[PDB]
RNA sequence: UAGUCGGGUGAUUAGCCAGACUCUAACUUAUUGAACGUAUU
């Protein structure tokens, strides 16, 4: 019945898709990212033909999302996410470990059938071509070992429907207690204006991932971090200021009027422009009283002309 | 060599004592409290009897075989009879002995033992009520337990006919007793010391105030 | 060394250069290197091996490449082990050889006698001729006895033990599993032996004897 | 002092320890101990430092183990304060069990289990009281968790049972406190502060009860 | 590229490095002046503008702890408690994390130590392996360097990666930049209760 | 005190000025994929 689907979509056979998938999970390129700092990450990306199935999939099945969940969401992003937290004061970060590697066909198909809200039910038959369309095998002699990868189109769609149950039981519980909590893949954020609340939070998130995914989901203990007013709060990249308002920091809009002046005095590459350019917009999302005391700065001439 | 009597003088004066020497020795009466030496002995007996009349139903192959165990035998008959001889306390005894002395001065130690794990024997311990191995102890715990460990056991080998050998005689000397121990300890390591040890003259050193405020002025 | 160790043991180690003594005090590149070119057949023209160190906090580390004499070594290894082959003999006599004879001889523990038993300390220096002497008085035990009697009479004495636990002794069936044991052990050993393709005690025998008095001039 | 000699013909450092020319295999062990600590130390930040004009002042963490071993209480009033001036930019990780170290150290340096804790305690703190400058009997009782008299000794509990006695009979010293008060004296000695104690209670106690008769 | 070269003029000394080693005079000197820079304050004392210390230590079923986090000071931290409540563990974990720069320091991908498969797990813990997770400062230009030291223990098919790359690469820095030109290098030391010892003068270590 | 937030100045990722904050307690991250902003259409 998938194929069916997927056929009908593709505008292809059943039997060319049935066939494709047949190795669908080795049909990845790897490459590798360079890491801002040193070193690298290393990318797995579906072929082309496989992406157009894996898009069609997504299309086809509609799996539930809890409201927590701000990453690959349609209309919402980093803003809302670091908004959500803005009006707090005390701020605790948790990270999941390896999150879309960890993520198997094993716990795909629990979370399937544990799941509360409508998910969509697959015949028998069905469940090992759905498997070779989301998880890649990164190792060709181990046919066992299937994973999401980070690269895959279809990847934010399974691993926001996995943590589905894990939202709903945390964002319940954090209410009950008067914490904010939202989560953007595999970062994971809570904010109170209560003191002496958030302390029991890790022990509780450990508790429950153990309970739902046993052994295959775990904290970073490295990356739980705790913060207040008294010290640097940011959530995915954006600076929370200590009047509750979002911000890009100091030390950036203090690089981006580096930029500005320099253009000012041509003294900009092209490159370098086109760089600028990018990061106002940017900054025009998240704050756009900073492109305002830009042009109060340096002539709405100059910051059009540039913007031009 | 462990076992013999006068193993008890072995590097006594030397300034460590030999914890190693008392981890083989318990080890050693563990294993011969599990097995008895006369049903060894009535069973020896019996193979000897049975190959006796094997040899005498014209088997001559088994002849040496019987006079190995006829050998055995012997041996056997002598450890029973040397430890007759020696009027030495049974083994289950002097483990007890030492277990109880080590339980009572050693205050984070409670219970000792010897486990057969995988293919080896291992000295175990509840310390702080957890189950632990010797190597797992902290320094001060095990420092103090050598000290107290090495002590009973030449007690106890060179005390076989008193009822409680830890009251048998003699002099200890024992440099800086504060060594690795927390005040808690200081305050009652004396105490403990001579109630396990009451005809033993102690000459001690110390830098404490505390192991001090716990002595009269007349031993300073 | 790095070929003796691998057809010893997959994954073997040789030695390695010596930061301290090995690299030239005036090295501007503060590193050293040995590189050998080994032949084998016109099949393999060129087996090279280097060996490298470099001084401590260089920028860069130079390993060495080690890798064509393990492939080798593996070969002489992995093939030997379905099928005996012959393999190469590596030895260094230094000015070590001359040194004095204990005239006292170690009793057969039974390493003497395993055929890898000829890569021991063979690039140490001195030989071993205490190890000959061993292996030489156990070559000439075997000759005077014969192999497989001990198995035919351990056969014998296991079917007599067998006879007695059959007619209602129970008690000797823990000494019958013991000797069932020895039988199985000197069975596998006789055909390990058998296996290994090994020549008689007493052709190794003459053939050494036959090697040392055409050599040696004095000795017939 | 220290110094390198070699005209016996063999090389022998030597020091001067409280006025003394010795050779270090004389020194008693714990100046050995601690001369070795710091002489490694100093060797180690000698060598990984040759652009300082004073080498001691380079980067690094150094452990520290039992600080206190084989020390004397004078030498554990000044070991952190020595330790400390010679080596300014080194981060010092120490463990001890010593009130005397505890009462040159400020509170914050300091990381303190709780008492009760089985493993399961997630973060460590800092104590209540300041340490730094305090005395030993209150780091005793109020850091360290143990009574500045021994509760296992008997005569530890005289004064608090002679004052018992002396409020049981309205004041007045009666056979059993009499003797009670001779066994406090016999023991702990006429100049004893305990004795003191038992002398101001026995005083204050009569002037109260004067005081009730007087009502 | 242009992104190390925004990082590293920001003063980001991991990006400095990096164009310094792809390019391989003005990285070189950046990175040169981060490690040697300094000055002298009030008291008379050399102070270094970038400070290099442990910031904050978390154990996981190691020894007797099950998770147990610590934040030390700059200066000085003094660990008290009764014997057996792991003072020493502390100290061990810490001293095994700090010989990944000592070995990498010495030589480029020199291996530090390891955690004990046989007694450095917690014997109750229900996962079978340990782990220690350090953070390390250096100055305001890498204000994180993250250590993991795993091990899982002896039986256990499961094996748990330790996570040393940013020691290493931190380490790399000292050792190519003091190369090139001499720089002063950091003091790692460990004085546990082995330290007393008989002395005997007699014997002579003949090794480097 | 310190650290943090950051409105201003400053050929400007620096420095300096101003104001404010303080649960034991931020360490700024990743593409070509996904989502979001902007441009293009
Ligand atoms: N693997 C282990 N599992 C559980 N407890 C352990 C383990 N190893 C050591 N311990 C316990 O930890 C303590 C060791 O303390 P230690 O680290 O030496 O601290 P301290 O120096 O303060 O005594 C002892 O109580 C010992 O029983
Ligand atoms: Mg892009």
């Amino acid at each position: 019945s998938v194929i069916r689907g997927l056929a009908a979509v593709l505008r292809q056979s059943d039997s060319d898709i049935s066939a494709f998938l047949v190795t669908a999970p080795r049909k990845y390129k790897v490459y590798k990212i360079p890491k801002r700092t040193t070193g690298f990450r290393v990318i797995a990306q579906p072929a082309k033909g496989l992406k157009d199935i894996q898009r069609a999939f997504v299309q086809l099945y509609s799996l539930p999302v809890h409201d927590a969940s701000m990453a690959y969401m349609k209309g919402k992003g980093i803003r809302d996410n670091a908004a959500a937290h803005a009006g707090n004061q005390y701020l605790l970060k948790a990270d999941l470990e390896d999150f879309f590697n960890s993520i198997t066909p094993a716990i795909f198909w629990r979370c399937i059938e544990m799941s509360s809200a409508q998910t969509p039910q697959f015949e028998p038959q069905d469940k090992l071509f759905i498997e070779k369309i989301l998880f890649w095998q990164p190792i060709k002699r181990r046919k066992t070992k299937l994973i999401l990868s980070v690269g895959a189109p279809s990847s934010p769609v399974i691993s926001n429907f996995c943590m589905y149950e894990f939202d709903n039981r945390i964002h319940a519980a954090c209410k009950k207690v008067e914490i904010t909590y939202t989560r953007y893949a595999d970062d994971l954020t809570f904010s109170s204006n209560i003191p002496d609340v958030l302390k029991a939070v890790p022990s509780t998130l450990e508790v429950l991932l153990k309970d739902l995914f046993g052994s295959a989901l775990r904290l970073n203990h490295s990356k739980t971090v705790f913060s207040s007013k008294a010290h640097n709060r940011h959530v995915t990249g954006i600076t929370i200021n200590n009047e509750e308002t979002l911000s890009l920091g100091r030390d950036r809009k203090r690089f981006i009027k580096h930029l500005i002046n320099q253009y000012k005095y041509g003294l900009l590459d092209n490159e370098d422009k086109a760089y600028l350019i990018g990061l106002l917009a940017f900054a025009s999302h998240i704050e756009p009283s900073f492109i305002t005391r830009m042009n109060e700065k340096y002539s709405l001439e100059l910051m059009e002309r540039l913007r031009g | 060599r462990r076992e013999e009597r006068f193993d008890a003088y072995s590097q006594t004066l030397g300034g460590a004592g030999r914890f190693d020497h008392f981890v083989e020795w318990y080890i050693y009466l563990h294993k011969r409290t599990v097995s008895d030496i006369s049903s060894s002995i009535k069973e020896l007996e019996q193979q000897v009897n049975d190959l006796q009349r094997t040899v005498d139903g014209g088997m001559v192959s088994v002849k040496s075989l019987l006079e190995q165990m006829k050998f055995k035998l012997s041996e056997a008959i002598e450890r029973n009879d040397a430890a007759v001889s020696s009027r030495v306390l049974t083994e289950s005894v002097q483990k007890s002995i030492v277990e109880k002395a080590i339980c009572s001065v050693v205050p984070s130690i409670s219970n000792i033992w010897v486990e057969m794990i995988t293919g080896s024997d291992l000295v175990k311990v509840t310390n702080d009520g957890h189950d632990v191995t010797i190597d797992q102890l902290s320094d001060g715990q095990r420092v103090f337990l050598s000290l107290v460990a090495d002590l009973a056991r030449r007690m106890v080998m060179l005390n076989p006919l008193l009822e409680n050998p830890l009251e048998g005689r003699g002099i200890v000397l024992i440099d800086e007793i504060e060594l690795h121990l927390h005040p808690k300890w200081q305050q009652e390591v004396i105490l403990n010391l001579r109630s396990a040890f009451p005809n033993i003259q102690f000459i001690i050193t110390t830098h404490s105030p505390i192991v001090l405020s716990t002595i009269e002025k007349r031993c300073i | 060394s790095w070929f003796v160790a691998n057809i010893l043991k997959e994954g073997g180690s040789g030695q390695r250069l010596s930061e301290m003594t090995d690299i030239k005090n005036d090295a501007e590149d503060r590193y050293s290197d040995v590189s050998s070119t080994f032949f084998f057949g016109k099949g393999l023209k060129s087996v090279p091996i280097r060996l490298s160190r470099s001084a401590l906090g260089t920028a860069e580390r130079r390993d060495s490449e080690v890798k064509p004499a393990k492939d080798l070594a593996d070969i002489w290894r992995v093939i030997n082990e379905v099928n005996t082959i012959n393999l190469p003999t590596f030895a260094l006599y230094n000015v070590e050889r001359s040194q004095p004879f204990n005239r006292n001889i170690k009793d057969n523990t039974g390493r003497r006698e395993e055929r890898f038993d000829a890569y021991s300390q063979t690039l140490g220096g001195a030989g071993r001729f205490d190890h000959f002497v061993e292996w030489y008085i156990y070559l000439h035990k075997r000759t005077v006895s014969d192999i497989s009697s001990s198995i035919k009479e351990l056969e014998q004495q296991v079917n007599d033990l067998q006879r007695t636990v059959d007619g209602g002794m129970v008690s000797v069936k823990s000494l019958l599993e013991q000797m069932k044991f020895k039988l199985s052990e000197a069975i596998e050993r006789n055909d390990a032996a058998v296996s290994s393709r090994v020549l008689t005690e007493s052709v190794q025998k003459s053939i050494v004897e036959k090697a040392i008095c055409s050599v040696v001039p004095s000795i017939s | 002092n220290i110094w390198v000699e070699m005209i016996t013909g063999s090389d022998l450092v030597k020091v001067t320890n409280d006025g003394h020319d010795v050779t270090i295999d004389q020194l008693s062990d714990g100046q050995r101990v601690f001369l070795s600590l710091v002489a490694d130390l100093a060797r180690r930040m000698v060598m990984l430092n040759p652009l300082l004009e004073n080498p001691l002042e380079g980067r690094g963490i150094v452990l520290i183990d039992e600080i206190e071993l084989h020390l004397h209480p004078k030498w554990q009033q000044e070991v952190i304060l020595n330790l400390r001036s010679a080596f300014p930019n080194i981060q010092f990780i120490i463990t001890t069990h010593s009130p005397i170290v505890l009462s040159t150290i400020e509170k914050r340096c300091i990381r303190e289990f709780e008492p009760n804790d089985d493993g399961d305690q997630s973060f460590l703190d800092s104590p209540d009281m300041q340490t730094k400058g305090s005395e030993n009997a209150q780091i005793l009782e109020q850091v360290m968790n143990v009574h500045s008299t021994p509760p296992g000794i008997a005569e530890s509990h005289w004064l608090g049972n002679f004052e018992l006695l002396l409020l049981d009979n309205s004041g007045e010293l009666d056979n059993h406190s009499q003797v009670l008060y001779d066994q406090i004296k016999a023991h702990f000695g006429i100049d004893s502060i305990e004795l003191k104690k038992a002398d101001s209670l026995i005083r204050i106690n009569k002037m109260k009860n004067k005081l009730n008769k007087i009502r | 590229t242009k992104q190390y070269e925004r990082k590293a003029k920001g003063g980001n000394l991991l990006s400095a490095f990096e164009l310094y080693q792809r390019n391989s005079g003005e990285w070189f000197e950046m990175c040169r002046d981060y490690i040697q820079d300094g000055h002298v304050d009030e008291s008379g004392i050399f102070r270094p503008d970038n400070a290099f210390y442990l910031r904050r230590l978390t154990l996981k079923d190691f020894r007797r702890f099950s998770l147990l986090e610590i934040k030390l000071e700059e200066d000085l931290t003094v660990i008290i408690g009764n014997n057996g409540k792991g003072k020493t563990s502390i100290l061990y974990a810490i001293a095994k994390t700090l010989s990944w720069f000592v070995a990498n320091i010495l030589k480029e991908g020199g291996s530090g130590q390891r955690l004990s498969e046989m007694t450095d797990i917690k014997n109750d813990a229900e996962d079978r392996y340990s782990d220690v997770s350090s953070t390390f400062f250096f100055g305001k230009g890498l204000k994180s360097v993250p250590i993991r030291l795993s091990r899982s223990a002896l039986g256990t098919a499961e094996r748990r990666d330790s996570e040393v790359k940013p020691a290493k690469d931190l380490a790399d820095i000292w050792r190519v930049i003091n190369e090139v030109n001499t720089i002063n290098l950091p003091t790692f030391a460990l004085y546990n209760v082995e330290r007393s010892q008989p002395f005997n003068r007699n014997i002579k270590d003949n090794t480097g």
